[PDB]
RNA sequence: ACCUAUACAUUACCGCUAAAGUAGAUGAUUUAUAUUACUUGUGAUAUAAAUUUUGAAACUUUAGUGAGUAGGAAGGUACAAU
RNA sequence: AGAUCAAGGUUAUGAUAUAAAUGUCCCAGUGGGCCACUUUUGGUAAGCAGAACUGGCGCUGUGGGAUGAACCAAACGUAAU
RNA sequence: AAGUGCUGAUAGAUUUAUAUGAUUACAGUGCGUUAAUUUUUCGGAAUUAUAUAAUGGCAUAAUUAUCAUUGAUUUUUGUGUUUAUUAUAUGCACUUGUAUGAUUAACAAUGCGAAAGAUUCAGGAUACCUUCGGGACCCGUCUUGAAACACGGACCAAGGAGU
């Protein structure tokens, strides 16, 4: 009996379309013969544009160590861990500002008033999306509640 | 302007801010360097959870970058001109510190000869300030 | 870790004697090639009494 | 050490140092398997064209649905029996010699 | 003279060569019969117990021997007299493992670690997945891992006859009269943690779950834990 | 001759190849060409090919390591066919709604703005920096100009001055962009050919007036679960 | 255990294989089918006894 | 399904314990070439080139391994005068 | 019982050996201890005393019951995962 | 149980191998029999016999041995047989080329060690100050036990106890 459903999956490859390995639709379709194909839904938010907004919540914490070598992230889109996976790999930059400016325009134009740490993700780790993340350095611990981003770079399908 | 010695890699050290002597802070009878505190209650000779990295063999670096500057050579003293003769042809690997009893009569003389033997030192213009 | 780095790990014998003649050492910077060619157990045995102090390096009469 | 009284009793000159330390994996280098075991190239080589011949197997069936190509993608990859044919019919005119 | 050195490296130039496509026909010649004697075996329980259906009979499967024991408390709070014992199968860290020729004259040597060991008996997959993956070896008393067929033929060419991984395979798996020298060969392994946990760790399998005579379910960790 | 038999590229352990050199193999009777050339030879008649001692010499120098020098290595990409209208996020020149033409075996990809509508040119992006969109845009049939490449798009070249070397040098010089009038008239063979087919496909999200703003988008729909 | 090995390698001592001659306790035995042949199953001894 | 330890595993690194290798450089060693003995083809000669140093108390290499007061030995540095 | 010939299998239970084997300095210390489970006296008894067999605390940090020398995980070269 | 077949990632990459000793050997490439079958027709494509111990399939001979024994497990094999199978029957030079010496590296960008002068990129609690997150009793010592509601310590320079 499930046997079929070794097969019916294969029409996303088919509707794809890659090779087509399947005949019989799954389409989510509005006809009253087409019931299936099986959304894990219900979600309707974007965050995910570019800069697609998601503020910090502190290191890797232990309750009584800390390992700020490392860092976590509040991911405002995400809210099941089938979400989140879609941000591994990412970077992840954090603007903060300061007083002078001290270097010249030359890599492209900067009157340098903006100052940027730098960083990457990588994976998902609390059961509702939220997913670690480690910087260059190290965030600098008083941004607790700072306005940090996710840019996509890289990204796929 | 010198050419850097002689397979300069990255100087990577492991822990690098100095190590401060347990209870230091509220005697100034106590100096800065440290000395393992070897008595039978202490906070940190029990190698607790807070205190001021306790030392051992663990902390040094690399057994080839052992006594690298930040310039790749190993630093070395330098008294007259007949030990610039011992930089001869090593030039390449180590540099020179001028020591600090020379003054500037003889330091106008390793000045101009060991820079034509294309040795570094840390320190030209002890003294020059392009007067007596 | 685990448990043993126990006792002995030690192995205890002479690597080489305190002393710091010129002429003893030269029979150790020599016989330390004729050993290590040869795996004869002959020279071992020269080799390992190089070391010993005065007395056990045993006196030795003639008769 | 001239010596001509010595070194006819030396042995070894071990120049080469044989140290070559480094360990590998059995699954992430399938290169490594059949340089420590032989007879895994068999065991791969068997199954897989089991499976590339099922590959054949159910591009058919879309082949029996719609019947559009084999035309160059699989049309020379079924026609390899013709071919195959001939492999069997020595098996009726040169396997006749025993 | 070195003209007359030269006949006696390239002649060993070709010998210790030569002697490889040999050894490549050796390291074959023995695997392509270690297949199929798993393949028979694995034929041969079918073909007993189907027909002792058909003849209306009971047909137990073999009690086995081949255990495999992996350590999982610590170095401290241990028991009196079995702190020798486990000197005396060379579990000493957490999560490494050695292998056993059981009888009973080891179960009561087992069963006095029993709530500190977790003892398995492995299927095809483990054991061969399990010397490849994080075996190493024991010549000359270091452990220098594997790289090659040579680590164990160097050290078992004359006095004992294995000479490729797949036949060391064949003195545990199949299990033979000389398994004692064959796994005093391989230092213990250093099992990585089996992800997804251990399930409570407390007791026993049979009430709570986990150590101990487990013998069955062990494939299921080693998939994981290595 | 034949019968290479390279089944080295699927599975990836076959070989299949000494199953063939058996019975293909003649068996006897070696004849080969056998170039055996001496020519690496010092007839310094007056000739002097020792070679003569500019250095010969033992000047100290100690440079970085012999590296593998690595193979430009296939490329692994999503599958994704020009013409394909996608987001771009890069080059200071971000959300502009562009359209794939055609990889390269550099292991990049052409797109082009173009600059008719897009006011954008025929700029090579990375397939990481820029995120595929749905469906198709209709082009199969082009002239696919390939004429036009990686090198054939380099930088032109590190000289420091003016082809002649050791000269002079002045603050803010350009040598990178005029940029090149070529390149207009290589923009103008597609671009004219480029409206056609983009203006008789069915009207959609970036096809006509449509593609030339600035990715902005509303809530209810997916960087997450869409089938995208 | 002395003057048996002198005697089984006595006999061994006319056709060479094999010794033998250590000591093994019992082992893991073999793998039977079993017939019932005797009474099929069912046989359900099931306990009940608490209450006195 | 997740959660965290200086524990477990793997890559580097430190010191320590164990094991192992290296000294005819008025040589060894390739790279070419002239030749040759020619043994098909392997070797010796000659030319040209370049690599070849350390308190053998050195040097290379290999594995394992590291808590600690009471206490013992191990090399390391201050402040002295002869 | 001893010496000395004659015959003699593969040496005779498992599993190891992080190496085994010993003579000095009688080598510095230390000769007051504490606790839980079972086993247990004295007492009605106690965070008391009094013990045999282990493990631990003193010598020991540690992750965990907020806390706590012993409880339960684990016994601490510097580092990332 | 079999690479069944990937698709997506994480951080990490020893190596002055003479600064006192294969840079070699496995494999992959282009050159010198063959015959047609087949397909694309632009290549490719597909063909055996050439030799084996053959190793299974089957058949029978034969035995060691077996819970059992209609038997079946086998053992030693011995032979026949077709059917599968694999490695051996690749020298000669060349190649940025596979793998091998703790197997990480082609590309690209960013920049002139600019007479003196001096911008750029990372790092840098050197010992502060500034801004936040966890940690955290304040030092000797007798004792089973000291953060002690146990004793000694106001601060500092010089002197002091294994001769």
């Amino acid at each position: 009996m499930a046997d079929t459903q070794a097969k019916s999956t294969t029409a996303p490859k088919a509707a794809k379309a890659q090779k087509a390995p399947k005949a019989v639709k799954a389409p989510k379709a509005e006809k009253p013969a087409a019931s299936e194909a099986k959304v894990s839904a219900k979600k309707y938010k974007r965050h995910g544009r570019l800069f697609a907004k998601a503020v910090f919540t502190g290191y890797k914490r232990g309750l009584r160590n800390q390992h700020e070598n490392q860092a976590i992230l509040k991911i405002e889109g995400a809210r099941r861990k089938e979400h989140g996976s879609f941000y591994v790999g990412k970077r992840c930059v954090y603007v903060y500002k300061a007083e002078t400016k001290k270097c010249v325009p030359q890599h492209p134009e900067r009157k340098t008033r903006v100052r940027a740490v730098w960083g990457k993700v990588t994976r998902i780790h609390g059961n509702t999306g939220a997913v670690r993340a480690r910087f260059n350095r190290n965030l600098p611990g008083h941004a607790m509640g700072h306005r940090i981003r996710i840019m996509l770079y890289p990204s796929r399908i | 302007m010198t050419i850097r010695p002689a397979y300069r890699p990255k100087i990577v050290k492991k822990r690098t801010k100095h190590f401060i002597r347990h209870q230091s802070d509220r005697y100034a009878k106590l100096s800065h360097k440290w000395r393992k505190p070897k008595g039978i209650d202490n906070r940190v000779r029990r190698r607790f959870k807070g205190q001021y990295l306790m030392p051992n063999i663990g902390y040094g670096s690399n057994k080839r970058t052992r006594h690298m500057l930040p310039t790749g050579f190993k630093k070395f003293l330098v008294h007259n001109v007949r030990e610039l003769e011992v930089l001869l042809m090593q030039n390449r690997v180590y540099c020179g510190e001028i020591a600090h009893g020379v003054s500037s009569k003889k330091r106008k003389e390793i000045v101009e000869r060991a820079k034509q033997l294309s040795v570094r030192l840390t320190n030209p213009n002890g003294r020059l300030r392009s007067q007596e | 870790g685990i448990d043993i780095n126990h006792k002995y790990d030690r192995k205890v014998r002479r690597t080489e004697p305190k002393s710091q003649d010129v002429y003893l050492r030269l029979l150790v910077k020599l016989y330390r090639f004729l050993q290590r060619r040869t795996n004869k157990k002959f020279n071992r045995i020269i080799l390992k009494r190089l070391f010993m102090s005065k007395i056990n390096r045993p006196p030795l009469s003639l008769q | 050490l001239k010596s001509e009284e010595i070194r006819k009793v030396l042995r070894d000159p071990r120049k080469r140092v044989f140290r070559s330390v480094r360990r590998l994996n059995p699954l992430t280098n399938v290169r490594q398997l059949i340089k420590l075991n032989p007879y895994a190239e068999v065991l791969k080589r068997r199954a897989a064209l089991a499976a590339e011949k099922r590959t054949v197997a159910k591009v058919l069936a879309k082949a029996k649905k719609q019947n559009v190509e084999l035309a160059k993608s699989h049309f020379a990859n079924v026609a390899t029996k013709a071919a195959a044919n001939r492999a069997k019919l020595l098996a009726a005119r040169k396997k006749k010699v025993a | 003279k070195q003209i007359s050195k030269r006949v006696a490296e390239s002649k060993r130039r070709l010998k210790k060569a030569a002697v490889i496509a040999l050894r490549k026909k050796e390291n074959l010649v023995r695997a392509e019969k270690y297949q199929n004697e798993y393949i028979k075996a694995e034929q041969r329980e079918i073909k007993l117990r189907r027909l002792a259906k058909k003849r209306n009979q009971f047909y137990v499967p073999a009690e086995a021997k081949l255990a495999f024991v992996v350590r999982i408390r610590g170095i401290n709070k241990v028991a009196p007299k079995v702190r020798k014992v486990l000197q005396l199968f060379r579990l000493r860290q957490i999560n490494n493992g050695v292998f056993i020729k059981l009888n009973k004259a080891t179960i009561n040597m087992l069963r006095i670690a029993e709530p500190y060991i977790t003892w398995g008996y492995p299927n095809l997959k483990s054991v061969r997945e399990l010397i490849y993956k994080r075996g190493f070896v024991k010549h000359n008393r270091q452990r220098v891992p594997i790289t090659d067929n040579f680590v164990i033929e160097r050290k078992l060419r004359q006095a004992h006859q294995i000479q490729c991984v797949e036949d060391l395979v064949h003195e545990i798996f199949t299990v033979g009269p000389n398994f004692k020298y064959a796994s005093n060969f391989l230092w213990p392994f250093k099992l990585n943690t089996p992800t997804g946990g251990w399930r409570k760790k407390a007791n026993h399998y049979v009430n709570g779950g986990d150590f101990g005579n487990r013998e069955d379910q062990i494939n299921r960790l080693l998939r994981k834990m290595v | 001759k034949g019968k290479k038999h390279p089944v080295n590229s699927y599975l990836k352990g076959g070989i299949l190849r000494y199953s063939k050199a058996q019975m293909y193999k003649r068996r006897a009777l070696y004849r080969l060409k056998d170039k055996k050339s001496p020519v690496v030879e010092k007839a310094k008649v007056p000739i002097k090919k020792s070679k003569a001692s500019y250095p010969t010499k033992t000047f100290v120098k100690k440079r970085p390591s012999k590296a593998n020098f690595s193979e430009h290595k296939r490329n692994t990409r999503r599958n994704l066919t020009p013409g394909t209208v996608l987001i771009l996020l890069a080059g200071r020149h971000q959300g502009k709604r562009v359209v794939l033409l055609k990889v390269l075996a550099s292991g990049l990809l052409l797109v082009t703005g173009p600059f008719a509508l897009n006011s954008c040119p025929l700029r090579r992006v990375s397939q990481r920096y820029v995120i595929g969109t749905s469906s198709k845009v209709d082009l199969g049939a082009f002239k696919v100009p390939e004429h036009l490449n990686d090198a054939y798009f380099r930088r032109l070249k590190a000289k420091k001055d003016k082809k002649t070397g050791e000269a002079d040098i002045f603050a803010a010089k350009k040598e990178r962009f005029v940029p090149n009038e070529q390149r207009k008239k290589d923009q103008k063979e597609v671009d004219a050919a480029l409206l056609k087919v983009i203006k008789a496909h069915p009207e959609g999200k970036f096809f006509a007036k449509y593609l030339q703003n600035m990715f902005a988008l509303h809530s209810s729909q997916y960087p997450h679960r869409m089938r995208f | 255990r002395v003057k048996e090995n002198e005697r089984l390698l006595k006999e061994a001592k006319e056709k060479g294989q094999w010794v033998s001659l250590k000591r093994q306790p019992e082992q893991p035995k073999k793998a039977h089918f079993v017939k019932k042949l005797e009474e099929p199953i069912a046989l359900a001894p099931i306990p009940y006894e608490f209450i006195a």
